[PDB]
């Protein structure tokens, strides 16, 4: 479960990544 | 070189990490390619801007 | 022999296994035995 969990972690990580990008686009950051 | 595999050993062992660089790359080339067209942009044609007029504050 | 567990596993396929080439050899009515390509793609999963 292990391995899984964290593929579930990093797959969760990249779409929080994109839709934090979403809500904000700083052009410099 | 080396330098080829050691960026392939670092970054595509999974997957959802090659996807975040993905983005990132895009993220940042986009505002790199902006810098450039706007720095030669403003070069090319000097005092023609909008802020160049003599005149822009005496119609007072 | 049990000085090789899970973890000795995972690293040994690795090293061996995952993402290096390979050499076939077939015989026969061989026409309907997928490229090159699809066994070379299929050494590593974009799944994880
Ligand atoms: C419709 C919307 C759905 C579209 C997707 C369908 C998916 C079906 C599928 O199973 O494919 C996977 C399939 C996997 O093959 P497989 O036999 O299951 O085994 C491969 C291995 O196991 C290793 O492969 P795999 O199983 O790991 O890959 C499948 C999947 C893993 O799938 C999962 O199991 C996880 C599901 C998601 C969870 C993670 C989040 O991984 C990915 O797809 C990675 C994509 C990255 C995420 C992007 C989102 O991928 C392919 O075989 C290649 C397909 C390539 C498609 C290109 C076709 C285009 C050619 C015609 C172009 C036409 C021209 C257009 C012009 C005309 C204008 C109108």
């Amino acid at each position: 479960i292990q391995p899984t969990d964290v593929k579930a972690a990093a797959m969760w990580g990249v779409a929080a990544a994109t839709g934090g990008l979403y809500l904000i686009q700083p052009w410099g950051w | 070189g080396g330098i080829f595999e050691a960026l392939y050993k670092v970054l595509m062992r999974r997957n959802s990490v090659y996807v975040t660089f993905v983005i990132a790359g895009a993220f940042v080339g986009e505002r790199a390619v902006d810098y450039g067209v706007h720095k030669l942009w403003e070069h090319n044609n000097v005092g023609k801007r909008y802020e160049d007029i003599s005149v822009l504050g005496q119609r007072q | 022999i049990d000085a090789v567990d899970a973890s000795t596993i995972k690293r040994v396929a690795n090293r061996f296994i995952y993402d290096k080439d390979i050499a076939i050899a077939a015989m026969g009515p061989i026409q309907r035995l997928p490229d090159y390509n699809w066994f070379r793609r299929r050494t590593y999963w974009n799944r994880y």
